[PDB]
């Protein structure tokens, strides 16, 4: 087994997979274009891998190897030298001693911590994960970015309503041109905003909500999407992207309704045909006052629920996501916290 | 047990959404 210990050491220290005899317990595909699938071979395992502890150990080793291979592919280096971190791993000599003692678990935890530290340092200093999360919160969550989406809505007021009232045969080329010119005028430094793409869905927001949840339902057929590249796609999956799309569509519906209400109020308060009265009207306090009270109630409902949401859900989640990456330890843990926050938002 | 059933409902919603999102769990030969 001197060969197997060396193979395991290489896999746990560099992520290099060299199994020409199909003996190692893990091997990846591509020996979807950037994300390869890692298959675990249970016929050549070293333990049972049935209990929760053994399953977590195997998952930790596999995650260490995956992170090592991803760092190698990102740095374009054939191997990761030990000087890149303060953690050194010793090669396995006695397989029986390694199996009977906790030295295996110690080495696995050490290499996993080293890989996680290297990955976090790389994605924090070279990729600017803080800027990435700020940009995605500005795009999908509307965090400190309401001005841009409000300007977009005010510029494409007629286009959106005409597309929602017409069928799918209505040409959205004007809306696409507006979106692309806005993206071009946007600063090229914002990679998320420059890669933001727009599209039309055949189903509505309540339709997709009823398709995804256990609820019952041609308006609001617009949505946005981001194509997460490598090696950022191994962290930003597609489920969080779909959650972001749903939250963005909901916020867009809310903002469009508030914009319609604001436009109605501005018309009612600025039109002389509305603000004019006399000639023994006897209809002013009956019609104009009634509709103004109705609009005031609609405002005190919509704006109030929007404030409640954006304060006790959106703001709280933004604060938690901002305080979570303070001295991080696991990128997978950060992703799990983000998914849990999104799940809380959706299940509120 | 109220927080427990709330977390259970959240976990059920998460499982439903993960099963709807392409089913990342797979097995090969």
């Amino acid at each position: 087994s001197q060969d197997y210990c060396t193979m395991l050491y290489e896999w746990l220290t560099q992520g290099i997979l060299n199994d020409p005899y199909q003996e190692f317990m893990t091997y990846d595909d591509l020996e979807r274009a950037w994300d390869t699938q890692y298959f675990i071979r249970k016929d050549v395992l070293l333990r049972d891998c049935d209990s929760e502890e053994d399953k977590n150990l195997l998952f930790k080793m596999l995650r260490t190897g995956i992170l090592l291979k991803v760092v190698r592919a990102s740095l374009q280096i054939p191997t990761i030298p030990s000087n890149s971190s303060d953690i050194t791993i010793q090669e396995i000599n006695d397989f029986a001693d390694l199996m009977e003692g906790s030295n295996l678990e110690l080495y696995v935890d050490k290499c996993y911590s080293r890989a996680n530290e290297i990955f976090l340092k790389l994605f924090f200093q070279g990729y600017d994960l803080i800027n990435v999360l700020k940009h995605l919160q500005q795009i999908f969550l509307g965090y400190q970015s309401g001005h841009n989406v409000l300007k977009f809505l005010t510029k494409n007021m007629g286009e959106l309503t005409k597309h929602y009232r017409n069928d799918n045969n209505a040409n959205y080329d004007k809306l696409l041109q507006n979106f692309e010119l806005e993206r071009q005028s946007e600063n090229p430094n914002n990679l998320m905003r420059q890669l933001l793409m727009i599209q039309f869905d055949t189903e509505t927001l309540p339709q997709v909500l009823s398709h995804y949840l256990q609820i019952y339902p041609a308006i609001y057929h617009l949505k946005f999407d981001i194509n997460i590249p490598y090696p950022l796609n191994i962290i930003i999956s597609r489920t969080c992207m779909i959650k972001y799309q749903i939250i963005l569509r909901y916020q867009l519906v809310l903002q469009y309704h508030s914009r319609l209400l604001d436009e109605t109020w501005m018309d009612l308060n600025k039109t002389p045909s509305w603000k004019y009265r006399g000639y023994s009207h006897t209809v002013k306090r009956r019609i104009v006052r009634a509709t103004r009270v109705l609009h005031a109630k609609m405002n005190h409902f919509i704006k109030t629920i929007m404030e409640y949401f954006n304060q006790n859900v959106i703001d709280k989640e933004v604060y938690s996501l901002e305080k979570c990456y303070r001295n991080p330890t696991l990128a997978v843990a950060i992703q799990n916290e983000l998914e849990g926050g999104l799940t809380n938002i959706m299940t509120n | 047990q109220e927080v427990r059933e709330h977390q259970m409902k959240k976990e059920r919603f998460d499982r439903a959404l993960e099963s709807k999102l392409l089913g990342k769990r797979h097995i090969t030969y």
